[PDB]
């Protein structure tokens, strides 16, 4: 394993990293589906 | 030594009573608010409380010393780090919501019974340090007063008390304080005032055991009555807050 | 186009708001991609009862009946009430006649929909046109369910 | 239970507990400590004052 393995475990290191924070991160949005039928004043509910 | 020998041996048939009992109904809601794995460590710690009579009684040897240096402060660090453990995990989940949508860790039924091992595993460790630096040995002690029936006495008994002493009026403080960010949950998960009264009775229980055991310098015995009669008070005290 | 998102930040807490309702195609073969959705947030026209109610009935029952869906919250939003007591003069709820008992039969026909009782639970609201508190009961609600989970998971609950 | 400022009366039944477990803790150690009058006046004031700070803290905090 020469230097071109020691760069490239080094890269993903990095991007294990960030994709950990970034999830971390996104682990706390709440998330909300919406549903109902048609002309029954989602636009009012949503504004 | 007929009295205190009684008193543990009910006090261990209750443990084993209340046991079965939350045994057999281990499925039922009010069971399951409580942590149950907890419960039982608890429930240990108590037993041991009320087994370290039979040691205290027994003829001094070269394992008996051992066994009193090690199963006094044991059982506390049992039942306090039990308690310490089960309010932490309820008062950090009722404050994670303040986060969102954030699983809290270290919350599964098996990492609270590694943390409240590795608080006990603390305790071990200090006293087996202590009891590697003093060597336990049963010697026969007589005094100035030429009349003295040699007595058999354990090698150095108060060489780890300090620091066993310390680290459990310091599981007593945290205990204390998680007791008290806890107070507003719901019904069925808050405890704070049974935490509250056994910290504040225990505490009286052993400042009236001091001058007791000063006063009585004379007549061993007594003074052995008065620390086994103390450690089953104690035990009874949490077994009657927590569990009834 | 295709779905619709929106953000929004109350009391320090991020809510992201998916709107599907513009899809226009078969909802069952990607209606599993929300699994773990904390609540589902329903709409209900009192003011189209006279029979549409029925049509949105039977949507509403579909979406608890769902394999996916067995454990997660509803919140249920009931509109179009300031237009609804006037209409009940004109047409009776029947189509006992009072706007609380038109509404406590709306709310117990709908409520009543659920098997799984302990499951999952049904929040309810009446919503006006101008109401500033709507929020507030969305950061009410879904606390409580998150609380809810969190309590269930461990196995406290 | 009965919530008239606060619901001080459940604070008061507290006070009167604690003190009850007091005095019964104390009682007995004059007559036990008879023998020596030193030990015997230390614990009669720390008796005192933990009796005093009892009701203190229990309902006026
Ligand atoms: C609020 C705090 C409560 C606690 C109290 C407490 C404690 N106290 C007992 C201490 C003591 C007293 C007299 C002795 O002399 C008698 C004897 N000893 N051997 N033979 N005779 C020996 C020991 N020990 C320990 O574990 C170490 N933990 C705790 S937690």
């Amino acid at each position: 394993l020469s230097a071109e393995d020691k760069a490239a475990v080094e890269r993903s290191k990095m991007i294990d990293r960030n994709l950990r924070e970034d999830g971390e991160k996104a682990a706390r949005e709440v998330k909300l589906l919406l549903l109902g039928a048609g002309e029954s004043g989602k636009s009012t509910i949503v504004k | 030594a007929v009295g205190p020998v009684t008193i543990a041996c009910l006090g261990a048939l209750a443990t084993l009573f209340v046991l079965g009992v939350f045994v057999r109904h281990n499925a039922t809601p009010v069971v399951k608010a409580s942590g149950r794995e907890l419960c039982y460590i608890l429930l240990g710690g108590v037993f041991l409380c009320y087994c370290m009579t039979f040691i205290f009684i027994a003829k001094p040897s070269t394992a008996v010393c051992t066994l009193r240096r090690l199963g006094l402060g044991t059982a506390f660090s049992v039942c306090y780090s039990a308690l310490l453990t089960k309010t932490n995990r309820i008062a950090r989940i009722f404050g994670g919501a303040r986060e969102g949508a954030q699983r809290p860790r270290f919350i599964s039924p098996a990492s609270q019974v590694a943390i409240c091992l590795a608080l006990i595993s603390g305790q071990l460790l200090i006293v087996v340090a202590w009891l590697v630096v003093e060597a336990p040995g049963t010697g026969k002690e007589t005094a100035p007063e030429r009349r003295e029936v040699v007595t058999l006495r354990c090698n150095h008994r108060d060489a780890s008390m300090l620091g066993s002493l310390a680290y459990n009026v310091l599981l007593i403080a945290l205990c204390t304080l998680y007791a008290f960010k806890t107070r507003k949950c719901p019904e069925n998960f808050n405890e704070a005032k049974f935490i509250g009264f056994t910290m504040y009775t225990t505490c009286i229980i052993w400042l009236a055991f001091l001058p007791i055991f000063y006063v009585t310098s004379s007549d061993y015995r007594v003074q052995t009555t008065t620390m086994c009669v103390s450690v089953s008070l104690s035990g009874s005290v949490v077994l009657g807050c927590l569990f009834a | 186009t295709g779905i619709v998102e929106t953000h929004f930040t109350f009391k320090d807490l991020h809510f992201k708001m998916f709107d599907v309702g513009g899809q226009r195609s078969e909802r069952k073969k990607w209606i599993h991609c929300f699994e773990g959705v904390t609540a589902i947030i329903f709409c209900v026209a009192l003011s189209d009862y006279d029979n549409r109610m029925h049509e949105s009935m039977k949507l509403f029952d579909s979406i608890c009946n769902n394999k996916w869906f067995t454990d997660t919250s509803i919140i249920l939003f009931l509109n179009k009430k300031d237009l609804f007591e006037e209409k009940i003069k004109k047409s009776p709820l029947t189509i006992s006649n009072t706007y609380e008992e038109a509404a406590a039969y709306i709310q117990c026909q709908f409520e009543d929909l659920n098997k799984r009782k302990d499951t999952k639970e049904i929040y309810t609201h009446f919503t006006c046109a101008t109401d500033t508190k709507n929020v507030q009961f969305v950061f009410d609600a879904v606390t409580d369910v998150i609380i809810k989970n969190n309590l269930k998971d461990c196995g406290l609950f």
